[PDB]
RNA sequence: AACUUAGUAUCUUU
RNA sequence: CAUGGGAUAACAAAGGAGCAGCCUCUAGGCUACCGUUUCGGCUUUUGUUGUUUUUAAAGGUCUAUUGGAGAUUAUGGAGCUGUUUCCCACGGUGUG
RNA sequence: UGCUGUUGCUGUUAAAGGGUUCGUAGUUGAACUGUGGGCUGUGCAGG
């Protein structure tokens, strides 16, 4: 088969999706000629790539699902694997996303003492938001419970960073919205050890 | 469409006390300290026209020595005290 | 009686153990071998055009 | 030391509503915590409230209006059939026309006109008015 | 220390930030951070003191934060853990000291009244370390 | 409409 | 005593290298299985019951061998030797 | 008769905190695994 078909999982070698199929490419391309990503790509692969339309906005959001055991390769380049895919994608926002699988909490106090912790929808998710927003990270979270019922969670980032995500954020929401069927609403704190918020 | 109301829909209330407008308390008949504060609006030209906001103040409020601060806080809300000076 | 029980499964654990690994660098090897022939038959399909 | 996380938030609330505060922070939080407040929320005696994460048990900031006039925690919880509900409105609310008594059932954390409409007992957690 | 034994009150204590990512100019690797608590490790250090030794001189506040694993957990899984508990270590040399000055001091009444602290904690210690099996069981202080 | 940050020295001193 | 509900709690366990264990397609080669201080039991069709045996199947060790995973990079680690995208109105950020 | 107080007592001065500390039974004991979306209609929902 095609030398750069080895970047997806052998299960979608045989039929790759359009987007699936481009990835591919721009990854093995980058395999060679790049030189931070020739030293962690070869032992690279891919599951899957999805396609958001993220609404009141161009620029769709292509999320690229990678196997888990991977996430410390992807880290390391995570910004620059990001940065060329974007550029061989005109017009889409790449999202790298690691497959977590999530175990559902049991009704049996002795099967929960047993649950592995990071199985947990509530740490998933959070893994999930923090592969979104990877080079920042969460300085803060909190949870409006409006009188109406409504619970509202907010994360902060680093006013430092707003230069780099403040664009993404709002694609950063409906995708998340999309994988946890959960709401996220982002701010900045200029002084986040001082819990002071960005006004503008 | 306030106090107690009867099953016949009829209002069995002797009166409806007035509430503190800095802490939502009832301002009972035997305070004695709780005081009502008139200020007159103003229109364009710094002349009052005919109009005043009335502001209810509980005794208590006014024995602690918060009247002052709670006073501020309602004039402010209600748009009359404007809460810093312009930008220079 | 209790102790060659215990040795005894701690003896097959171990035993395979080792035989996965073994399979495991066996099919990597394996794989990385059909990479190398889809990457020189690349470069035979290059030669070509 | 703290024995009952619920009592300490509960009695936070009570004495920043008698003090006539329009805010006020809970330390430590919980889950049973923030129901009570949300039921409290539902029926209009609290306004909005904030839950701040600190990566530890958290806190939270409640605003505070002018209705509440008194809650606290049952301890121990005194678990409550649905024949002695009418036991502990007469004992601990201050009128049969308001007030609640908020219990935990096996259908979740509500008051006592709402358990009783659902046809459930429980446990009592508190009371507020 | 502060409130059991003796009614302090102090409150001196460390206060872990909310952000757990090591900083960005901490190039070091996990591995080698594994290596560097193993060989102090070896020269004798406890735990305790290996942690603070990482964070005044290699930047490396959080071993944990570095490396996904705390200390003590990377001694026991090189087989480099300490035969006692550290706290319970530190106790018990404590005692045996005070018990060394008592024998010639048989008038020190105030150490004579720490020592049956110092006792009654590792007593209490030394039951929760057998209950959670950190301590065989019949391990008994010996005064 | 509940602010993005709101100084200051004196005396002795191989 | 029976049964529905699982929020609040209780009992028990564990103290996390003190740890389980990746499945799957095809071939094959050996080995019957259990009893065992004891010389003993041991499926079905062979018309039936006893006796002696086979072809086997079904497990088990091994040689492989196909295709899929993996919650933590083996194209790795350590030891060893040598030398354009995006935002904005053109500017800014990111990766080269 | 809330003068036996589980509901529901009192203990600075009226009757009543043990001189201090350790401490076994006993009583009590922090947080967390979490409560879903979509569509239609409807309701001063609201900014
Ligand atoms: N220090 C060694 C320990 O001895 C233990 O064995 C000891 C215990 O089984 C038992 O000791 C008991 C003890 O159970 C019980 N809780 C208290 C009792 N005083 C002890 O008894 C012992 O001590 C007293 C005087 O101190 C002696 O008169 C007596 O002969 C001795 N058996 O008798 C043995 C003493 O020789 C265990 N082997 C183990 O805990 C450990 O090896
Ligand atoms: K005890
Ligand atoms: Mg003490
Ligand atoms: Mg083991
Ligand atoms: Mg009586
Ligand atoms: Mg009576
Ligand atoms: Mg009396
Ligand atoms: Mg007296
Ligand atoms: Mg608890």
């Amino acid at each position: 088969m095609q030398p750069h078909l080895r970047k997806l999982r052998k299960l979608k070698r045989g039929k790759p999706s359009d987007l699936e199929e481009s990835v591919a490419k721009a990854l093995f391309e980058l395999e060679a000629s790049h030189k931070t990503l020739r030293q962690e790509l070869p032992r690279f692969h891919v599951n899957t790539v999805r396609e958001v339309k993220v609404p009141r906005s161009k620029k769709t959001v292509l999320v690229v699902f990678y196997p888990l055991r991977f996430l410390m390769l992807v880290r390391k380049v995570q910004r620059a694997l990001t940065s060329e895919l974007e550029k061989r994608h005109p017009g889409c926002l790449v999202m790298l996303v690691a497959q977590r699988q999530i175990t559902k909490r049991p009704t049996d106090v002795y099967k929960l003492q047993k649950v592995q912790r990071s199985k947990t929808s509530t740490a998933v998710f959070e893994n999930i938001l923090n592969d979104m927003i990877y080079p920042s990270d969460v300085v803060g979270r909190r949870w409006r419970c409006r009188t109406d019922g409504s619970k509202l969670m907010k994360v902060f980032l680093d006013a430092r960073d707003r230069k780099r995500i403040e664009s993404r954020l709002r694609a950063v929401a409906y995708v998340y919205k999309q994988l946890t069927h959960r709401r996220v609403s982002f701010g900045f704190m200029w002084n986040p050890k001082l819990q002071q918020v960005s006004t503008r | 469409t306030i106090g107690m109301f009867n099953e016949e829909g009829e209002n069995v209330d002797l009166y409806i006390p007035r509430k503190c407008h800095a802490t939502t308390t009832l301002i009972e008949a035997h305070d004695h300290a709780a005081v009502q504060i008139s200020i007159a609006n103003v229109g364009p030209n710094g002349v009052i026209n005919g109009t005043t906001t009335t502001l209810c103040i509980a005794g208590y409020l006014r024995s602690q020595g918060e009247s002052d601060h709670a006073i501020n806080h309602i004039t402010i809300d209600r748009g009359i005290m404007r809460i810093k000076t312009g930008k220079p | 009686q209790l102790a060659e029980q215990l040795a005894a499964k701690h003896l097959r654990d171990e035993q395979n153990r080792n035989k996965a690994r073994k399979q495991e660098l066996k099919k990597r090897e394996k794989e990385r071998e059909r990479a190398r022939r889809d990457d020189a038959a690349a470069a035979a399909q290059k030669k070509k055009a | 030391t703290m024995m009952s996380v619920l009592a300490n938030a509960l009695r936070t609330i009570a004495s920043a509503e008698r003090r006539g505060k329009r805010q006020v922070l809970i330390r430590p939080s919980s889950k049973v915590v923030v129901k009570f407040l949300q039921v409290m929320q539902k029926h209009g005696y609290i306004g909005e409230f904030e839950i701040i994460d600190d990566h530890r048990a958290g806190k939270i900031v409640v605003n505070l209006n002018g209705r509440l006039n008194k809650c606290g925690a049952i301890c121990p919880r005194f678990d409550c059939a649905t024949t002695d509900y009418e036991k502990w409105m007469k004992n601990i609310l201050p009128s049969r026309q308001f007030g609640f008594v908020v219990l935990t059932t096996s259908l979740g954390i509500m008051d006592h006109e709402e358990a009783r409409s659902r046809n459930t007992g429980g446990k009592v957690l508190g009371f507020f008015y | 220390m502060v409130r059991m034994h003796g009614n302090g009150r102090g409150k001196a204590s460390s206060a872990l930030p909310y952000r757990r990512t090591p900083p960005a100019w901490l190039k070091i690797a996990s591995r080698n951070v594994v290596k560097m608590v193993c060989k102090s490790s070896r020269k004798g250090m406890m735990p305790s003191q290996i942690g603070m030794e990482l964070r005044d001189s290699m930047g490396i506040a959080q071993v944990k934060n570095v490396t996904g694993r705390k200390i003590l957990r990377i001694l026991k899984h090189n087989g480099l853990a300490p035969e006692i508990p550290e706290d319970l270590y530190f106790l018990v040399k404590r005692a045996t000291q005070m018990r060394k000055h008592l024998e010639r001091h048989t008038t020190d009444r105030d150490t004579k009244y720490r020592l049956i602290l110092v006792e009654s904690r590792i007593h209490r210690l030394a039951r929760y370390y057998k209950r959670v099996k950190q301590l065989p069981p019949t391990w008994k202080y010996e005064s």
